[PDB]
């Protein structure tokens, strides 16, 4: 009987990355707002 | 966005342009690559984007994620029908995993088994995962 | 305040219209902070050449009343694992030049020259400073 550990590691890392994508998407609009205000100050 | 660059951006948790430690391996595994223990031991302390893109480009040149993942799944294809048991995968994900909550596991299992066949085509699943 | 707006628009105008690229600069000089997403959204209906009335409409829809200190602070704190409230200049640079609407190296270097003193940035105070001077 083989080991499930490599397959589990890959799937866990992949879906942890999906979670990172979701949570980063929650914050991206306000990063954009910060960049817009930076560009205002830099005009 | 391209998968490797996005993986770097997603696992740079400090946002310092560097991936380090466990995250490094995680980033690699997030692209469907299972590095050998020798490759893991040889990894540097940390990687900036040029380092990571070079490592992944040289790895993928000799390692096809789709075929290696389908090959790993086929080891548990008892019926040899292109399928693996959904509850077996669920239990092993919950027993050996370290990052995923139970709801995330359950969501994945419904993904791979949309009709609730108790089986997983894994080939179709790995494909519709690696896009 | 309005006459200078008209004059600044018309100094950049050709046949009564300015590029939406120049409209971004004019809006920023007016004290607004439009995004490039705003630019694309407005171009979708009005094109990328605006007469004065269309520029006034663009200005009117770029005030972003949703802006507030806490949401910006949380966006930055996402990258602060200790949650103690500080980011290095390396972190600020990479974050701002990688995510959202990335700054160019020139934009970030100008920002850093004017606003970053030490290597440890209190991003709450930085975000508060960034929200200042917005035309209300």
């Amino acid at each position: 009987a083989s080991s499930w550990e490599p397959l589990v590691s890959v799937l866990e890392a992949y879906y942890a990355g999906r979670r990172h994508k979701k949570q980063l998407l929650k914050k991206t609009p306000f990063i954009i707002r910060a960049q817009a205000h930076i560009r205002r100050h830099l005009v | 966005p391209p998968r490797v660059r996005e993986a770097f951006a997603l696992f740079d948790t400090d946002g310092d342009g560097e991936i380090s430690g466990r995250d490094l391996v995680l980033a690699i595994r997030s692209c469907g690559v299972s590095p050998t223990p020798d490759e893991i031991k040889a990894l540097p302390m940390s990687m900036a984007w040029p380092d990571f893109e070079a490592w992944m480009s040289k790895k993928l040149a000799s390692y096809n994620p789709e075929e290696e993942l389908i090959k790993s799944f086929k080891a548990f294809d008892r019926s040899n029908d292109g399928t693996v048991s959904a509850d077996e995968l669920s239990q092993v994900m919950l027993a050996l995993g370290e990052l995923l909550s139970d709801e995330e596991v359950k969501a994945m299992i419904k993904e791979a088994d949309p009709n609730g066949t108790g089986k997983i085509q894994y080939a179709n699943f790995v494909k519709m995962l690696l896009k | 305040e309005a006459d200078e707006m008209y004059a600044r628009f018309n100094a950049r105008a050709s046949g009564g219209k300015v590029s939406t690229g120049d409209a971004m600069i004019l809006a920023r000089q007016l004290g607004l902070a439009p995004s490039y997403a705003d630019k694309q959204a407005f171009e979708e209906k009005s094109g990328d050449n605006l007469d004065y009335a269309s520029f006034q409409k663009f200005v009117g829809t770029s005030t972003h009343p949703e802006d507030n200190i806490e949401d910006l602070v949380e966006a930055f704190a996402y990258f602060d694992v200790s949650k103690h409230g500080y980011l290095t200049r390396k972190q600020m640079g990479n974050i701002l030049m990688t995510y959202g609407e990335p700054l160019t190296t020139e934009e970030f270097n100008a920002l850093a020259a004017e606003y970053f003193t030490s290597d440890q940035i209190d991003y709450r105070q930085f975000c508060k400073a960034m929200l200042e001077a917005e035309n209300l």
